[PDB]
């Protein structure tokens, strides 16, 4: 019975854009650039930021993927935004 | 439920020993009984030690494998292939952090006591008695694998004690084929 | 705060969760994702009533239907007799029925006992008798406990007609009585019966003939059609199992 | 120090900031002039999934002929956000703007009926409730078809049964082009929220 | 007046019984022979409560017991990609479950199903999982409908690890949650599911790696063990029928 | 999760059974007739510990000569409960069957006296208090030995001390057999509760 | 039992379902959006007997 | 004795509404619509055969009424191939 249709519902859906590997060679004061694109950097905003080339041929035609989360898919639809983002920073360890 | 051949010399005289904890010692002077069963299962672990384990409780007769002197179950007849846990009373227990549970297992049958002769004589032979002496049985079987790295252990002991509440026994005379009899350990291995 | 999604998060660190058969021991209450603001999107509840176990078992299965022609001289016709002086001239009878295993074999039932143990019920019985206003006769249902394991000259057979009419029955008369309900007790001495080891019938049921059918002098339509009904009354299954009578 | 792994829930904002509601209204009476809160308003904006839609004459056409891939791609807001979803209920609202540029006969006409979703033109009759139009006086045929249904909600993927919604059937008598804009009654809306899908963005062709 | 016996004799002249399924019309009331003074000679009902089958539905089943093992670079360990591009490049997954089926089919409950026609449930899902305190590593579980009879490009599949954890799910990792608990409710746009013609599923379930399993470099203690419980909540069965689905 | 390895004394029954003494007295009402709650009533009844025990004539007999064996059996309830524990007090009562199968003497007496425990009988006197029976009139010789004792507890072990508590000495005229039963004074009971010992079944031969 | 063909007016309902006005009206809430009560509106509805 | 007895049937079924195709243009090919446009079915079968003497007819007659109670039409266009239309039975066998 709630309303899925609301912004603030959408766009209150998280999502995983990056996953990155921490090693312990990793020096300090550097960005953690390992596993994923766009690496230890996070372009604050709702439109996305990271894209994908996939290129297929003569020629090669060249067509840009994107992986949005529901603010992104949101923010798509419109020409300027305005939001306080929010985000969920996890570390997978032991003890 | 438990016991062991001793075996010596011609002739090999074979004598049936028990193990038998304060209830059963109680029990064995009797010949019905009734009362709640509590099980207290522990295990010797560290923390680094993780795992699950399930404890359900099956009515009725114990599939055996049954001896000329003996009985004892049949583990094939208890995988969970032949023996789902599905619709059995069970407690899945974590091994995480904790060690221990107890179990009070009540008095369920379609009598109003059981016998009290258990494993006494029993063998292939002689098998009835004993699966009228239990209301059922449990098994301990492990949900997850147990997890360990090798700075400890590749094996945890898992211990059981048992002791009985909400006793009742019902004739003042035992079951059994002959007397109350106790088992004094003969100095060797030679004697009778 | 987060919609749609259950984040990794610490909890009490003690949690047990009894789910109707089994328990559960967790190190910590489980994180779990259920429906915000749920609500009920059919209409089953709307249709009927869900019906529990017992209310299934309480449900009329045809178990026989008998059809009794005269002058066949058959044991379905043969009248019950005065006297039994041997084993080989017992009492005849129309139908035999075993409980309170002929109705568990019967209607779906078994399905609805299975992973169960133990049983207390009331076999409730009914016939229903045709015949056409010109055909007359008289027949006795009796049930007998013990019946198959008993001695003989304890058994409803090998007794007399009036040892049979002793026991505990109903008149069916064909233009009287067109219908009979018999209900049949509990009858294991044990407290409950065992749907997996003890594969065994505790009462017998019989249907005796006092008078045999008495017609014209003609042919076919000269007859009576009967049809058994079972169900069962005052049950309790309550102990669980993973094991089955392959006899269902 | 305790051996552990856990989750403390720490939460930080960076700055000493007003109430975001405050900047956020203040900033809309500044460049927006309104303010969109829910996305269902979107479906009842009507969008246009083609500019032109050819005809052929004297030719009952379903409209599904051109929603099936109007809805896959992601043009309009009827598809956009059924990607979002995985339910739908209620009516559609179709406008056909014509774009004939050609004079067939002496007298063009329009017409929409109904016919059950998935069906042909040969399985439906052309009786039930119609809407008629003339292109040279109202070049615009607005219709609307109601959530004529055997359940109360519809899915987005395949179905076993065929004919449990209404949909619309389009006739003219002579061929017409025609910019064809659809929308959503005042009961349409989507149920689950799901994940999104992958976006696609600017192509290029390169003469590696 | 008289014992044991029932005596044939007349009665109202229009008798309607109705046994819980069945409604019987009879001539006249039934010559009836109960049991005087009757009493229960058991006790079922002292040794626990009898379960409906909507409790029978609500028992947990173990459906699957999985054994991820580290380094071993197979789906199950394979990590959720950023960009799906082809569909010979989809999202891996660890398990995939379809329901509701995969729980009636499970347990012994189409036992209880057979002979009914609709089904209103709600499907609950519980995780365990085991971990020595040196293995890290964190899964999702997320659930689809109709994500098998839907376009691929709207399935779970076929997009991107933002998407995929866009859907409703439960993030479970290894040393924070053991355990996560899950609620997937009624999928079916119709008003009940049939379990006679419509074999069909509606929501499919799966478990996907967000991180691999993390261990050191050495072996056979680098793994993480799972087992999967499943039962029905939100329960109603309504419209009884005499035909079964061979799929059970 | 935090590293620990704990006890939280998680406790599960795992039936929705009634009160467990309603159905036990049930039970009882109708199976037994009676309720056994103690081990002490046990030792007030009489149970056989030899059922062919010989006698020769004219010879003062210290009924420890057969309870020193009576005693490692187990066979009775005064002895296989004392395996469970280390202590003892009160007295002891014998019962005394006569099955003697020939006449040795126009006049047969039987006669008890005490004695302190572990003597012989060529070291007492035979003063003191005493009971006779004539076995033809009376063939049940009842006798009750109190407990005359320079300590508060017996053990079950071996003393330095002797001759610290009393004893029974039999005597008779004629070659008796009897069958003896004993028990306990309304005063004897044990002490510690200790660990059972190993049990006795059947014994079979095999000439393998 | 008497000798006679009569008429005893045995009516019977097979399910214990809910008021049918009730799941009438929801279902018209979520499927139609109105109610035909009488065939005369129909009459006042225009309907085609000639296209040409 | 008696003779009749009158069955009602409450709306039982996984959708809202059903369809009103039902045997139009059904057939081996075209069978969907009509399984789907009912609810279910009754049968009548014999508990107990026909007892009758020689002196009656060794046949009866069951005769079924059929209306209908609580009833909701929701679309007014017919779900057919073809429009409504009424069968005026022709003079002859040979007319069309």
């Amino acid at each position: 019975a709630v309303d899925e249709m609301a912004i603030g519902y959408v766009c209150g859906n998280p999502a995983i854009k990056h996953v990155l590997t921490w090693s312990t060679t990793d020096v300090v004061q550097n960005p953690i650039s390992n596993g994923d694109d766009w690496g230890g950097v996070i372009p604050v905003g709702m439109p996305c930021y990271s894209k994908t080339i996939r290129a297929v041929k003569a020629t090669s035609t060249k067509t840009e993927v994107m992986d949005p989360a529901p603010c992104e898919y949101v923010a798509n639809l419109f020409s300027y935004w305005r939001a306080t983002m929010c985000y969920r920073i996890t570390v997978v360890k032991t003890a | 439920y438990s016991k062991t051949i001793r075996a010596v010399k011609a002739t090999s005289t074979k004598t049936e020993v028990m193990d038998p904890a304060p209830c059963e010692y109680v029990a064995n002077l009797f010949s019905y009984w009734r009362a709640t069963m509590c099980y207290r299962i522990t295990v010797v672990k560290t923390a680094f030690h993780t795992g699950r384990l399930e404890i359900f409780f099956e009515p009725g007769s114990i599939p055996t494998v049954r001896t000329a002197d003996n009985l004892g179950p049949d583990q094939t007849q208890l995988n969970g292939t032949i023996a789902p846990s599905d619709n059995n009373y069970k407690y899945i227990l974590d091994l995480t952090n904790d060690t221990e549970v107890t179990i009070k297992v009540p008095y369920v049958s379609n009598k109003m006591f059981m016998k009290t002769v258990g494993i006494y004589g029993a063998h292939d032979e002689d098998n009835w008695n004993f699966d009228e002496s239990f209301t059922g049985f449990l098994c301990i079987r492990p949900i997850t694998k147990l997890m360990a790295p090798d700075t400890v252990s590749q094996k945890v002991s898992i211990v059981v004690w048992k002791w009985a509440e909400d006793v009742v026994v019902v004739e003042p005379k035992p079951l059994t084929s002959g007397p109350t009899q106790v088992y004094n350990p003969p100095a060797v291995a030679r004697d009778l | 705060n987060v919609h749609n999604t259950k984040l990794a998060s610490t909890s009490a660190e003690n949690a047990i969760e009894k789910e109707q058969i089994t328990t559960f021991h967790d190190v910590e209450t489980p994180n779990r994702i259920d429906t915000p603001m749920a609500q009920d999107t059919s209409s089953a509840r709307s249709m009927d009533d869900t019906h529990s176990i017992i209310q299934f078992l309480q449900r009329p299965v045809l178990i026989d239907n008998i059809e009794i022609v005269a002058g066949t001289t058959a044991d379905n016709n043969t009248a019950l007799s005065r006297y039994v002086l041997d084993r080989t001239n017992p009492q005849k009878y129309i139908k035999q029925w075993t409980l309170p295993s002929t109705v568990l074999k019967a209607g779906g039932k078994a399905q609805k006992l299975a992973n169960f143990k133990y049983l207390r019920c009331d076999v409730q019985v009914k016939l229903v008798l045709n015949a056409n206003p010109f055909i007359a006769g008289r027949l006795y249902l009796a049930y007998s406990p013990y019946d198959d394991k008993v001695a003989p000259e304890r058994r409803i057979i090998y007794t007399s007609r009036a040892g049979v009419t002793g026991y505990p029955g109903v008149e069916l008369d064909f233009q009287l009585d067109n219908s009979v309900e018999m209900t049949i007790p509990y009858a294991s001495f044990q407290e409950a019966y065992d749907l997996v080891s003890g594969n065994e019938d505790f009462v017998q049921l019989y249907l005796f003939t006092i008078a045999p059918v008495l017609g014209p002098s003609a042919s076919a339509n000269s007859k009576v059609d009967l049809s058994v009904y079972m169900w069962l009354d005052n049950i309790s299954l309550v102990i669980p199992t993973y094991r089955l009578n392959p006899n269902l | 120090i305790n051996l552990s792994n856990k989750t403390d829930e720490n939460t930080i904002s960076f700055f000493d900031s007003g109430d975001p509601e405050r900047m956020n209204s203040e900033a809309l009476m500044r460049g927006c002039g309104e303010q969109i809160v829910n996305l269902r308003p979107l479906l009842r904006t009507f969008r246009t999934i083609n500019d032109n839609w050819s005809l052929a004459a004297n030719t009952k056409t379903p409209i599904t002929d051109l929603t099936n891939t109007a809805d896959a791609e992601g043009r309009d807001y009827m598809s956009y956000l059924s990607f979002l979803y995985r339910f739908y209920r209620g009516g559609r609202r179709y406008k056909f703007f014509n774009t004939t540029p050609l004079k067939q006969s002496q007298t063009c006409y329009v017409r929409s009926f109904l016919i059950p979703r998935n069906y042909t033109a040969d399985e439906i009759n052309t009786d039930g409730p119609s809407h008629i139009t003339y292109p040279v006086i109202n070049p615009v045929h607005e219709v609307e078809v109601p959530f004529y249904s055997q359940y109360r909600k519809i899915p987005i993927a395949s179905t076993t049964d065929k004919g449990y919604d209404s949909s619309l059937m389009y006739y003219t008598n002579v061929g017409t082009q025609q910019i064809v804009a659809r929308a959503g009654n005042d009961d349409f809306t989507f149920g689950w929220m799901i994940g999104t899908p992958q976006l696609q963005g600017i192509t290029k062709e390169v003469a590696n």
